[PDB]
């Protein structure tokens, strides 16, 4: 994921 | 506020590792990706890796995988990157970066910190004047200094207008030099003094230089 | 391995026009992502989901793409938005960045102001000779600086350097350093600094006599 926290993923 | 204090700048002698910390705070710290990036002087970004800080797991690049080893601390919410055996040119400064608080993007990043891997020692510079002889021209000459960077002002920071530093060269030798030039009028000569600060904090040295006629 | 292709690297735009930066890739890829850095300062987040400008971006800023090229548009350009921009894209399981366009203002041409500074007696007493030449506020970037002691062209013991455009004036300076030994300065006289430059009708030369 490009991220963590976020809904798309 | 959300904010990023990274550590301070290094010299490193090709061969050896450098560690870089960066504290977060204004946020919850192991809500979010701590992300690593580097930027050569006047080169592109490189993202390095980073670290979940809330079970520790991090994803590197490629290219740093070997090297590279990102850690972070929840009890001091500080997050640590490590680049081991060094070489010239990973001369860069390093960036730990957060992302926006509804996207994926990089919002916020620390001041970064600069990493100068050289065979070189730390010297500070020699200041040197140059004289003036309508409009007149004058400035000092910062040589031989190691690593970058020099900051310079004039009178204190009273005269800003007219003042141009010019980017550090670097030598033959391994040293960087740069001069700092300032157009003041003509009549002001012998009148109006003038004297270039010059500090250059990686070798902990101030210099303060008066230009004559 | 996804690799982001950002051109020009270099572009000078007038004020008010429109300028294009374009971040072609590999592969068709989605969710690119758009910052601007100045001198001596971290990337902004400008640009996130390809086309959703960062709070506080002004509206003449506009992203997009679609399929391998995605593209960064400033419609009206201002002194303010001279930068370096990057695109930035996730491809699993890494990020990745552009090289980055610097953008630059235009200006009316703008011909140097030329100084000539000798070494210091502090300088020559411990060895070493240092002569500098100085070209002063102008515009374009490219100049031509050459230097000759007693009508002798030098060749390789000088270096040069350029700031970055004046947020001001949109100028540049420059500066070249002839370096020589105290020796090798004491066997001449005249040293003269030579300059071209577009806004010159003709070259200007600055020099002067040991001593």
């Amino acid at each position: 994921c490009p991220g963590k926290g976020l809904p798309s993923c | 506020q959300v904010q990023l204090v990274q550590s301070g700048a290094e010299v490193k002698k090709p061969g050896s590792s450098v560690k870089v910390s960066c504290k977060a705070s204004g946020y919850t710290f192991t809500n979010y990706f701590m992300n690593w990036v580097r930027q050569a002087p006047g080169q592109g970004l490189e993202w390095m890796g980073r670290v979940d800080p809330e079970q520790g797991r991090a994803d590197y690049a490629e290219k740093f995988k070997k090297r590279v080893t990102i850690t972070a601390d929840k009890s001091t919410s500080t997050a640590y990157m490590e680049l081991s055996s060094l070489r010239s040119e990973d001369t860069a400064v390093y960036y730990c970066a957060r992302r926006a608080m509804d996207n994926y993007g990089f919002a916020y990043w620390g001041q970064g910190t600069l990493v100068t891997v050289s065979s070189a020692s730390t010297k500070g510079p020699s200041v040197f004047p140059l004289a003036p002889s309508g409009t007149a021209a004058l400035g000092c000459l910062v040589k031989d200094y190691f690593p970058e960077p020099v900051t310079v002002s004039w009178n204190s920071g009273a005269l800003t207008s007219g003042v141009h530093t010019f980017p550090a060269v670097l030598q033959s030798s391994g040293l960087y030099s740069l001069s700092s030039v300032v157009t003041v009028p003509s009549s002001s000569l012998g009148t109006q003094t003038y004297i270039c600060n010059v500090n250059h904090k990686p070798s902990n040295t101030k210099v303060d230089k008066k230009v004559e006629p | 391995e996804i690799v982001l292709t950002q051109s020009p690297d270099f572009q000078s735009v007038t004020p008010k026009e429109k300028v294009t930066i374009t971040c072609s890739a590999n592969s068709a890829l989605s969710y690119m992502y758009w910052y601007q850095q100045k001198p001596d300062q971290s990337p902004k987040l400008w640009v996130h989901g390809t086309s959703n400008l960062a709070s506080g971006v002004p509206s003449r800023f506009s992203g997009s793409g679609s399929g391998t090229d995605f593209t960064l548009t400033i419609n009206s350009l201002e002194a303010e938005d001279a930068a370096t921009y990057y695109c930035h894209h996730w491809s699993n399981t890494q990020w990745t960045f552009g090289g980055g366009t610097k953008v630059e203002i235009k200006r009316t041409v703008a011909a140097p102001s030329v100084f000539i500074f000798p070494p210091s007696d502090e300088q020559l007493k411990s060895g070493t000779a240092s002569v500098v030449c100085l070209l002063n506020n102008f515009y374009p970037r490219e100049a031509k600086v050459q230097w000759k002691v007693d009508n002798a062209l030098q060749s390789g013991n000088s270096q040069e350097s350029v700031t970055e455009q004046d947020s001001k004036d949109s100028t540049y300076s420059l500066s070249s350093t002839l370096t020589l030994s105290k020796a090798d300065y004491e066997k001449h006289k005249v040293y003269a600094c030579e300059v071209t430059h577009q806004g010159l009708s003709s070259p200007v030369t600055k020099s002067f006599n040991r001593g």
